[PDB]
């Protein structure tokens, strides 16, 4: 019966029920014939003579005279350097136009950006027009702006992934997700500077812009004047960018509402700039008139998660965002301040006090967060510990915590904070990879007495940016 | 979505570069 | 046993040792201002503290004998509460050292 | 509530009304309800994973693949069934297990699984093997 | 061979607890009493282990390397037997040896006595400093800290080549703290 095949197939991968059609001529025929179940096409790597007679498959099969089928996945990558431009060329010029590819993983780094964008026009088959989703990993260059062209061929495109590995030398309503992956050894400009300046995206919900190099020449990106373009912009990423400042980013967040809603931020500047201070001045034009408005409040309201990891940010203006109430508390789940050399904690002697975060006040105003995060942080000392050991009761909603790759932190100061947690029923999850002072025997009996539920030790595992899932730099 | 694995280039002497001035 | 457990327990004692022979925290700080006043006009005394073990066997025997024969534990945890105490003092680690009595050994 | 079901067969079964419902076109098709199109055994085993999951609700299952371990051919017959007649709640188990059954096994091992010969002619086999490679791991 | 080790740790402890002459347990007094002043060592004269059953002599005397530690650690048992109260920690008990086996002259020793017990005599011409041997090892990998140990005999061991479950070459490193050491001394005999 046919009711029932699909629910068969669709539980099994596209290669795997392909190399199905070989049990017997019938079977082959019950596979065949459906050919919406192909949903996916994970092909990446393939060779020329492979895709050859993958394309020959959807040149017999799928070319059907009603338009039906669409492919929700298509991931290509080409097993060689030269393969890559032959395996373009014929996707775009024998691609069965009655057919529709959903959303296009062509991950193709030899290719420019010009030949991606050339070989659309001439091959015709105007599915990428249509596709809703477009991932290159491919070549950059500077000269010809095609990667603008992109879009204005794709009115259908909602996320975009730029991801220039290499380099060589208007309204956009559909777009609502952008992501720009860029090698900042290679990628020595910001390449889609001018269009983000200049366009809005009003539907955009989620950016992700990572190792451009902001032009010293334009103050106005400099000051993030074009991110003004984006209102409704749930989540914003901006990390190792390597001429932008968090120092410039909250003047914006100062002197405009900029946003009604961010659920997430995640700003990571690369180097130590100066000190930045959270700037409570609020100076009036004259006495006998009122302030400017400092609309930080109003923009950092919604946020659920706030990283600002190694971004120089003073511990003071950390307290001055919970003192000020600027961050709701309420709403903040989580929070990574990793890598940040300007925080320093109350048990500390030789400061600056405007480096000092207080741990007490801060926990008090945002307690029911689930994660932290102080990975790198070398200020978070054995004495310093003790901070968190007194405020337990503060943070009883927390979960995750990553306290990774510190070369101070002993052993002690995970088993008393673990001790007095236990008084709140373990903590869920503990990461001090890469800790040199994290004793074996120590950590040992924490998983004996079951004081964290799992607890991650690997002192081998030199870095903590896993691509992708903890960071968007590129590799 | 991945992060990369380098290989090795090569040059030789197109036709192009030949032609080029 | 894993000693980091027991290193804040070991911490506190020697610190109720400290605050209970007080004679200690007046070297501790007769150390710094020495020092303080030799920075004030242009000799520097050492981060270290002589303690008596008749001291520290008559203050609790059992952290006593974890000194003797156990001071790979016992003696980090101690000087880092006398380290605690010289930065409670007014405005580095800080070293022990012995006198008296050491019997067997 | 409770209805009584009347199988393909003869006999018949009582069960709860929500049992009964999860045969989904129970209420189109229509204390009494027949059910022609489904067999005697299988019926019992209908009743009896649908008293199981009694508790159950939806929008695998270790308790279902080891309930439906059984010889290829009458496997096959639960599949059949529940078809006709839709009684989806099984047949998603029914599609899944036969998937894990299948997952891992060659063509010559699908071939004598479920119990069929190799209905190609083995040149023509050959020609369709040199076009299938591109979904090579 | 666990087994068989077992029996021979075994047959050592009925050894000490049953070996009596004249109404007197020589070698449980003797254990008891050196447990008493501290020293944990045994002195057995091989008469006595021929006289009580000669198969074991014969073991002894056959692979002496592999069956001392065994009688050492047959000796522990006993002396923990003897002076704890095990149901309401002593160190690895040296073994001594009183012997009337005919002499070998120091020159007359040469290869066929590898390995053999042997009885000999001359002048002590020079006595080193003491030296500190390894009896327990406490181990750990330089790199993912997985710690084992060594319980050494010191009869002819070293670190092991690669961890034992990349974590590099030659991984492991001493513990100096919770390891154990024992005296050792040179001794020149003309
Ligand atoms: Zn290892």
């Amino acid at each position: 019966p046919i009711e029932i095949l699909p629910i068969i197939f669709q539980r099994f991968t596209t290669k795997e029920l392909v190399t199905l059609s070989l049990v017997c001529n019938k079977w082959r025929d019950k596979i065949l014939y459906h050919l919406d179940c192909f949903q996916e096409f994970n092909l990446a790597p393939i060779n020329f003579k492979n895709f050859v007679k993958f394309m020959d498959f959807l040149q017999q099969n799928f070319t059907r005279t009603y338009r039906k089928y669409i492919l929700s996945q298509v991931k290509v990558s080409s097993r060689i350097t030269s393969e890559e431009l032959r395996i373009t060329q014929l996707l775009f010029s024998k691609m069965p136009k009655c057919i529709n590819i959903e959303r296009l993983i062509l991950s193709m780094p030899t290719l420019t950006t010009t030949q991606i964008f050339k070989l659309m026009v001439r091959g015709g088959t105007d599915f990428f027009t249509r596709l809703l989703e477009l991932s290159l990993m491919i070549t950059y260059r500077p000269d010809k702006q095609h990667e603008l062209e992109i879009l204005q061929t794709c009115p259908l495109l909602k996320k975009i992934e730029l991801i220039f590995v290499n380099s060589l030398v208007v309204i956009y309503s559909e777009l609502e997700k952008i992501t720009l992956i860029c090698d900042k050894k290679k990628i020595k400009n910001f390449p889609l500077c001018r269009a983000l300046l200049r366009g809005q995206f009003p539907l955009l919900q989620k950016l992700t812009i990572t190792g451009v190099t902001f032009p010293m020449n334009n103050q106005d990106i400099m000051n993030f004047q074009w991110l003004l373009n984006f209102p409704d912009l749930k989540e914003l990423w901006i990390e190792d960018n390597d001429n932008c400042e968090l120092s410039k980013f909250l003047q914006l967040l100062k002197f405009s509402n900029v946003w009604k809603n961010l659920e997430k931020l995640t700003f990571r500047e690369n180097k130590l700039y100066p000190i930045v201070n959270l700037d409570e001045d609020q100076p009036v034009t004259n006495d006998d008139e009122v302030p400017s408005m400092l609309f930080y409040k109003e923009n950092l309201q919604n946020l659920e998660k706030l990283d600002l990891m190694g971004t120089s940010i003073s511990g003071s203006a950390l307290t001055r965002l919970c003192e000020q109430e600027y961050l709701d508390g309420r709403k903040l789940r989580s929070l990574n301040i990793g890598n940040c050399p300007n925080i320093q904690f109350p048990n500390n002697h030789a400061h600056t006090a405007r480096m000092i975060l207080d741990v007490n006040a801060v926990l008090k105003r945002l307690s029911k967060l689930e994660e932290i995060n102080l990975s790198h942080l070398s200020s978070l000392n054995d004495s310093t510990m003790k901070s968190f050991i007194i405020n337990v009761p503060f943070l009883e909603n927390l979960k995750r915590l990553d306290i990774s790759h510190n070369f101070e932190i002993t052993g002690i100061s995970i088993y008393e904070f673990l001790k007095k947690f236990q008084m709140d029923q373990p903590l869920a999850y503990l990461n001090i990879d890469g800790c040199s002072q994290v004793s074996h025997i120590t950590v040992n009996m924490i998983r004996a007495q079951n004081l964290v539920t799992q607890v991650d030790c690997v002192y081998e595992r030199d870095v903590w940016r896993k691509f992708g899932i903890n960071s968007y730099s590129y590799s | 979505a991945i992060t990369a694995r380098k290989r090795r280039p090569q040059v030789k002497l197109t036709a192009e570069k030949l032609l080029s001035d | 046993f894993a000693p980091d457990a027991v290193f804040g327990d070991r911490v506190r004692r020697f610190q109720e040792f400290l605050d209970t022979f007080t004679s200690y925290r007046d070297s501790v700080r007769s150390i710094q201002v020495y020092n303080s006043n030799n920075a004030a006009n242009y000799n520097i005394l050492p981060h270290r503290i002589i303690i008596s073990l008749d001291d520290l066997r008559e203050f609790d025997r059992s952290f006593w004998s974890g000194i003797l024969v156990e001071p790979a534990y016992f003696i980090p945890p101690a000087e880092k509460a006398l380290t605690d105490l010289a930065d409670s003092m007014d405005d580095h680690p800080w070293k022990l050292s012995f006198k008296g009595s050491f019997g067997a050994h | 509530s409770n209805v009584v079901l009347v199988s393909g067969e003869g006999e018949r079964f009582t069960v709860d009304k929500k049992i009964a419902e999860r045969s989904l076109l129970l209420k189109n098709y229509l204390i009494v309800m027949p059910v022609p199109n489904v067999r005697s055994s299988v019926l019992q085993k209908v009743i009896e994973w649908a008293e199981h999951h009694r508790d159950s609700n939806f929008p695998v299952d270790s308790w279902d693949r080891e309930f439906l371990k059984v010889d290829q051919e009458m496997l096959y017959e639960i599949i059949l069934a529940a078809n006709y007649l839709n009684i989806k709640p099984l047949l998603d188990a029914g599609c899944k297990v036969v998937a894990e059954m299948i997952r891992g096994r060659s063509p010559e091992e699908i071939r004598r699984t479920f119990n069929i010969v190799n209905d190609f002619t083995p040149e023509e086999e050959a020609a369709i093997r040199r076009e299938n490679e591109w979904a090579e791991d | 061979n666990d087994d068989d080790n077992t029996e021979i740790i075994k047959s050592f402890k009925n050894f000490i607890l049953e070996f009596r002459l004249d109404s007197q347990f020589i070698y449980r007094d003797q254990l008891r009493n050196n447990i008493l002043v501290k020293n944990y060592s045994l002195t057995v004269n091989m008469e006595h282990l021929i006289g009580y059953n000669e198969d074991i002599y014969k073991k002894l005397s056959d692979e002496p390397s592999d069956i001392i530690p065994l009688f050492e650690t047959a000796i522990t048992q006993v002396a923990k037997r003897i002076s704890i109260l095990s149901r309401a920690s002593l160190p690895t008990f040296q073994l001594i040896l009183n012997s009337n086996a005919n002499q070998i002259p120091l020159r007359d020793l040469d290869s066929e006595h590898v390995s053999k017990i042997v009885r000999l005599s001359g002048i002590i011409i020079s006595t080193s400093v003491l030296s500190s041997r390894a009896t327990y090892l406490s181990i750990m990998c330089r790199n993912c800290r997985h710690t084992t140990s060594i319980t050494i005999n010191n009869f002819n061991v070293s670190l092991p080549r690669s961890c034992l479950s990349n974590c590099g070459p030659d991984p492991y490193i001493i513990i100096h703290e919770s390891s154990k050491f024992i005296d050792q001394q040179f001794l020149k005999l003309q």
